[PDB]
């Protein structure tokens, strides 16, 4: 019903219509837990490589 | 060969709807959590409309309109009937209702009140029946929930021999295409010990309920007086019928009500599919105007109307969307 | 003028870059070795589309593009294609083996031994902006690229740029559409990693844009070059705003503050009208009413949901053609009294409206018919939840079973990660319905 | 993610896998001599999956020839497509294994393990990209059994993280050479079950009953059996061979039809099932496809679906159809067999379409099922392992090659323990 911030140019227009009122972890800690996962992969490969072993 | 799941199997109604579906031997009901189902018969509490109609290759139905539930909880329809221009706001068919909650329009309820006072007249109001405002405005924060004081139905009408009070009971089937479907088989919930308007405490003769009176069984089976044997006693007590007097109001209250709600909870462009089945309950007084008490989104037929009932549920609500390799129904027109 | 980086994580990703990239070339009048003869200022400037294209002595525009893949053979039809001399060689990234629908293949594995030239290859385009505002992320949930890969690197971009504000489009898995069965995990995994490093995502489900196309299109399968040239048109549409003259979502942080109240639950649903087939003989040309009718008809959202049975806390439209303000107050007014639109209660019931004068540009040859006036509507509505809990439901399915686990745990990753990200999403969805309900 | 090094080893190992070679080297247009003659270029596009591009020009097929026994691979050289295949790829010795897993896994075998493997690493410098290792084998005999799974255990130890596939024949009285076949067979599927992640399960009584009670056949030979196999071979390898929809590889087929490590042994089907030589002239619709390659007298391994239910499905159209009616009755099968596919697993049957057909039919089907129901295969072998062990029958020729009791006594174990976890999801 309001009709308010009405903004014009040669491209287009803007505007706003109101109807009704209202009633980060750190660099070390993401290569650590990279570093953690390739480590449990090198634990894995350990183990079948141990049992290749065997 | 079409697939439906059941997961409500309290539902009188739907239990007897799954076997006639599968003694037709076109269709095959599955587990649960099956997701590869055409229709579902699903559960009165937290039904998961998300999931409906994204299954590739299959058309789903169901049993239940998603949003119903604001015209069949009782706090809900007064909200309705009081903010929607089609029924605002002194409404005919409907008693005087305030919204009550325990710790609200209790401010505005007592404005209401005192022009009952000042006017001297009958004050009687439902929650159980209270005599007096301050004597049950504490009865909501005894029982801590969130119910609605409405306007007692003070002079109703009484049926012949027995002086007693009654409610109907109306079943009614909305579509897939929003076609509403008015059974034409009614019932009458009576009640047997006479009534009494001097003083409202005793159970019997005041609530019109079938579970709690159980006097039982001694004018018709088990309280419930049918249509033709109701119209019968209008024709030779009132000289009138019951589709004049009575069932005219009825017809415009049902679709008065569902075609108010039809823009939020009507399925015709969505990807999945719905019906429902509802329960209307309604009150006649002495000059035989028919008033609105109730609407039930999981109603439970009588037990002579389950048969004709739940095969009608399968003829135009799940036959028309699944059809298989006069008309029990009146159509109510919009 | 503040300047904006696209990144294409991904097959999903790099397809839909080369359709909204294509879109925007056309747009904007450059041509496929990125020449622009409109352009006056040879070799530099400030004007609303160097926001996205950045130039070159010899009167090149070229893309602030980064396209990124663990497999060659999507970016090398890039490096070969019709818009090969567009793009900068540095700007196109890949590796050898793909991470094999796997997240924390994506994730873990193959994610470390790339991510440092990934950043430098952003750091070079990053160094060209006189003031950059953040980053536009395209990718799919589904695919392991896709998923594992851009957390990771909007995990470092958190770090690097923790003044730029990030925005997400991303693909959201549908069987219809060549979907492996592990995707309900790699979607979840990302959206859990990715959640507070993200200002704003659009997800498009593939589900909607398959029946758009059937429906509106009268193609009976969809390729993925159908679904890429409806999504960019939808994408063009939402990024308007930061590359022509405007007063409407003028930079990135503008979308955070119109759309994006409350910052977990920063998943605006994306409804586009009209999709008219090209190959329709007799066409009605639809007016402003109808158009913005049918910004609240389910078949038209990029998710299929029920708007009415959820609450809305912002509604951005963005028209596109011959449209002025007195026609679109006038629909709003129609629309409000027949459909079932609410609002949180701590929110204005109301919507910002921006009109750009130039209808939508085709592809030539394309699917899309040319129409004179066309509408993205932008709403957060809690009623989008109903995606998550789709996705949640198949999650829960497979991880009681513990299927298919101990591939990601071969790849590193510990099965506590699978339970961590779905209380997130639990912890999502229960956002969505205090706000919805 | 490129190329695959093929092996063949045993006489039925390199009987069946000359076979795929002279039929997808029919497919991708290449002549007995080893020259391209063809008219497509999506003949080329992804030939380097399988062939090594030599200087010529020339296509010399990724393929390494393995056994104990000269006979079989000079019967392989002086056959059809024989002179196609890299001369210093075939590896042999002069002994044989006569039957016996003993012989190829700890005695004969050893031997000349690492002479092949000499070749595999040849082969595998050459790739741009190696993305895994082949093996056709049966599990019934001496080599392919015995020496075929030591070649995967040591093929493991030195490429770790590559994709180990194979065709895996399975033994059957029916079709049988020798009393010891349920022992090597037993021996053998407790090396697949920790070193593979695929196996084609290839019955040798699915194969004659086919040959038998659908081609019609009265006395089939063991070329009417590879008949079947190859071309089952060709339909799961569509994927790998041709430019299509999807970009296909072996270890996304892996993450995708193994729910569970251990529980990657396949059900291959193949739709329509033809005799050798018999011309087709009906052609089948997509509807008729679709019911053969789900029906239980087109699988390859002798096992009822209906007694199992399916964890994974794959499926692979080939010909000029439509993807639209493909979509709608892989959709329909599903819907109205709802119960025999795991709920646990949304959306676990996928399909991709070739627009190739393979030679002398018009449209194809190939059907790859991760069936519970493939544990009646092993119990079928289980059974036949015990009647004799309970009586240690038949075991001095193992004893004699340096095996104990108890190296038998563990790999019933695994078996059985195989079984019991197929029955974990066949229930619950
Ligand atoms: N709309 C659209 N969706 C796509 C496209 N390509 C893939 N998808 C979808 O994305 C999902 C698979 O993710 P991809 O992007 O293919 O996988 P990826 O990111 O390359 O990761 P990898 O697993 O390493 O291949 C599926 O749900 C596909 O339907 C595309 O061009 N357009
Ligand atoms: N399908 C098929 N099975 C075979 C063929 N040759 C042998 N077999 C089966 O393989 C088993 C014997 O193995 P074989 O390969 O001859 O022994 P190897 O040479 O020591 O590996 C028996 O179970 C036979 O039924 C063949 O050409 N085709
Ligand atoms: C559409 N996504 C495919 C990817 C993996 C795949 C590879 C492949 O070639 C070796 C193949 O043909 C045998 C496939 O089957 C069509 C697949 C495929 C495999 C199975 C699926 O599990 C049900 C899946 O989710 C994805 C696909
Ligand atoms: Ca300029
Ligand atoms: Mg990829
Ligand atoms: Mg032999």
């Amino acid at each position: 019903m309001e009709v308010i911030e009405l903004n014009k140019c040669t491209s287009g227009q803007s505007f706003e219509v109101i109807l009704k009122p209202p009633s980060d972890p750190s660099l070390e800690e993401i290569q650590k837990k990279l570093e953690a996962a390739e480590e449990r992969r090198k634990y894995q490969e350990a183990e079948l490589l141990k049992h290749l072993a065997e | 060969m079409y697939t439906f799941v059941v997961r409500d199997e309290n539902s009188s109604v739907y239990a007897e709807v799954s076997r006639l579906l599968l003694a037709t031997g076109q269709w095959k009901r599955l587990r649960k959590d099956n997701p590869r189902f055409n229709l579902m018969l699903g559960e009165r509490n937290r039904l998961p409309f998300g999931r409906l109609g994204h299954e590739p290759g299959l058309v789903q139905l169901v049993n239940y309109y998603r949003g119903a539930d604001k015209l069949c909880r009782k706090a809900s329809l007064v909200k309705l009937i009081k903010t929607s221009p089609e029924l605002s706001e002194s409404c005919t068919w409907f008693p005087e209702s305030y919204v009550i909650y325990p710790t609200d329009e209790r401010e505005v309820f007592l404005a209401a009140y005192n022009r009952r006072r000042e006017g001297r007249e009958g004050n009687v109001w439902i929650a159980l029946i209270s005599s007096e405002a301050s004597e049950l405005l504490d009865f909501i924060d005894e029982q801590g929930q969130v119910h609605v004081i409405q306007k007692y139905l003070e002079k109703p009408l009484l049926l012949e021999p027995g002086h007693r009070k009654f409610d109907i009971r109306s079943w009614v089937l909305v579509d897939h295409l929003y076609n509403i479907y008015l059974y034409r088989e009614g019932v009458l919930r009576t009640s047997s010990e006479p009534y009494n308007s001097a003083n409202f405490q005793d159970k019997t003769c005041h609530l019109t309920n079938h579970c709690i009176q159980k006097n039982y069984g001694r004018y018709e089976e088990g309280n419930e007086m049918f249509f033709e044997e109701f119209n019968q006693y209008l024709m030779d007590a009132l000289n009138t019928t019951l589709e004049n007097s009575i069932l005219l109001q009825i017809k415009h209250i049902i679709r008065s009500c569902l075609m108010c709600i039809e823009p939020a909870i009507s399925t015709k462009h969505l990807h999945y599919q719905s019906f429902q089945l509802f329960g209307f309950d309604f009150m006649v007084d002495e000059e035989l105007k028919v008033w609105l008490i109730e609407v039930n989104g999981a109603p439970a037929c009588a037990q002579k109307l389950y048969a004709e009932l739940c095969q009608g549920i399968v003829d135009v609500a799940i036959s028309s969307v699944f059809p298989l390799a006069t008309s029990i129904f009146i159509k109510l027109h919009h | 003028m503040r300047e904006c980086i696209s990144i294409h994580v991904g097959q999903a990703g790099v397809q839909i870059g080369n359709a909204c990239w294509e879109l925007y070339c056309l747009e904007h009048g450059i041509q496929p070795d990125g020449q622009m003869p409109s352009d006056k200022t040879i070799g530099g400037g400030d004007d609303s589309f160097n926001t996205f294209f950045s130039e070159t002595g010899a009167g090149k525009h070229v893309p602030r593009a980064v396209f990124v893949d663990l497999e060659p053979t999507v970016i090398d039809e890039v490096r070969t294609g019709t818009y090969r001399q567009l793009f900068h060689p540095e700007q196109l990234i890949t590796g050898k083996e793909d991470a094999a629908n796997n997240y924390a293949r994506g994730h873990y594995t193959i994610g470390k031994e790339i991510i440092d030239l990934v950043l430098d290859r952003i750091r070079k385009l990053a160094d060209q902006c006189t003031g950059l505002q953040g980053f536009l992320v395209f990718h799919s949930f589904g695919g392991g690229t896709g998923s594992g890969f851009t957390s990771l690197l909007m995990e470092r971009l958190s770090v690097d740029y923790g003044k730029k504000s990030k925005l997400e489009f991303s693909i959201y898995p549908a069987p219809q559409v060549s979907t492996a069965v592990v995707e309900p995990y790699n979607s979840i995994l990302t959206t859990h990693t990715t959640l507070e490093h993200s200002d704003c995502a659009f997800m498009v489900d593939n589900e909607a844009i398959y029946d758009i196309c059937r429906r509106n299109l009268d193609i009976e399968r969809p390729t993925y070059t159908n679904l890429n040239r409806l999504i960019s048109q939808i994408v063009s549409s939402i990024t308007a705003s930061l590359r022509f003259d405007g007063a409407l979502n003028v930079d990135l942080t503008e979308f955070q503050t119109n759309l994006v109240p409350y910052p977990r639950i920063h998943f605006p649903l994306a409804t586009y009208a009209p999709v008219i087939s090209a190959e329709k003989a007799y066409h009605e040309q639809l007016s402003v009413a109808e158009i913005t009718n049918a910004c609240f008809e389910p078949a038209n959202q990029m998710v299929k949901c029920d708007p009415r049975h959820g609450k809305y806390m912002a509604c951005c439209l963005l028209y596109r053609g011959d449209v002025v303000p007195k026609d679109v107050n006038a629909a709003i007014a129609t629309i409000k009294t027949k459909r079932s639109i609410q609002f949180v209660d701590w929110c204005p019931t109301g919507f910002k409206v921006g009109i750009n004068y130039q209808p939508p540009t085709v592809v030539p040859g394309g699917d899309l018919a040319k129409v004179q006036r066309a509408v993205c509507m932008l709403s957060n509505t809690t009623a989008i939840a109903e995606a998550w809990a789709r996705l949640d439901h198949k999650f829960d399915l497979m991880y009681a079973k513990r299927a298919f686990v101990h591939w990601y745990v071969g790849e590193g990753m510990e099965e506590g990660e699978f339970s961590e990200a779905r209380e997130d999403m639990a912890a999502l969805e229960k956002d969505y319905e205090e706000v919805g309900v | 993610m490129r190329e695959i090094v093929h092996i063949q080893a045993g006489q039925c190992g390199n009987q069946i896998g000359a076979k795929f070679w002279e039929v997808i080297s029919d497919e991708h247009g290449i002549d007995p001599t080893g020259s391209y003659h063809g008219d497509s270029d999506l003949q080329l596009e992804r030939i380097n999956v399988y062939y090594n591009e030599a200087t010529g020009n020339k296509y010399v097929p990724r393929a390494i020839l393995v056994d104990l026994e000269p006979g079989t691979m000079d019967s392989v050289r002086s056959g059809p497509f024989g002179q196609i295949f890299r001369p210093d790829n075939f590896v042999f010795g002069q002994s044989g294994a006569g039957n016996n897993w003993a012989k190829g896994h700890y005695t004969e075998g050893a031997e000349l393990v690492d002479s092949v493997l000499d070749v595999v690493r040849k082969e595998s410098e050459s790739c741009d990209c190696l993305q895994g290792f082949q093996l056709t084998h049966s599990l019934g005999g001496g080599t392919g059994s015995g020496m075929g799974t030591l070649l995967i255990s040591k093929i493991r130890e030195e490429y770790p993280d590559r994709i180990m596939n194979t065709f895996s024949v399975m033994p059957s009285p029916k079709v049988s050479d020798t009393v010891v076949e349920p022992y090597n067979a037993t021996l053998s599927v407790h090396q697949l079950v920790e070193n593979t992640d695929e196996t084609y399960c290839i019955d040798n009584e699915a194969l004659y009953d086919i040959c038998f009670r659908t081609l019609k056949l009265t006395t089939p030979t063991y070329g009417d059996l590879n008949h079947l196999v190859s071309a089952t071979m060709s339909g799961v390898t569509t994927c790998l061979r041709f430019p299509g929809q999807l970009n296909a590889d072996l270890r996304k087929l892996a993450v995708n039809m193994v729910p569970f490590p251990r529980l990657h042994f396949f059900m291959p089907g193949f739709a329509p099932l033809t005799s050798r030589g018999s011309q087709q002239y009906r052609a089948l619709t997509v509807p008729e496809l679709t019911q053969q390659m789900f029906d239980s007298k087109n699988m390859m391994a002798a096992c009822d679906p209906r007694h199992g239910r399916y964890l994974t499905v794959a499926a692979i159209f080939r010909g000029r159809m439509s993807m639209k009616e493909v979509d709608e009755q892989m959709l329909n099968v599903q819907n109205k067999n709802s119960s025999y596919f795991v709920e646990w697993i949304p959306n676990n049957v996928k399909t991709a379409v070739c627009d190739i057909p393979p030679r002398g039919l018009k449209m194809s089907a190939t059907f790859i099922g991760n069936s519970t129901a493939i544990q009646e295969l092993f119990k079928r072998i289980s059974e036949q392992f015990t009647a004799m062990f309970r009586r240690k029958a038949f075991l001095h020729w193992y004893t004699g090659e340096g095996m104990d009791e108890m190296e038998f006594t563990e790999a019933e174990s695994n078996m059985n323990d195989l079984v019991s976890e197929y029955q974990q999801y066949q229930d619950a």
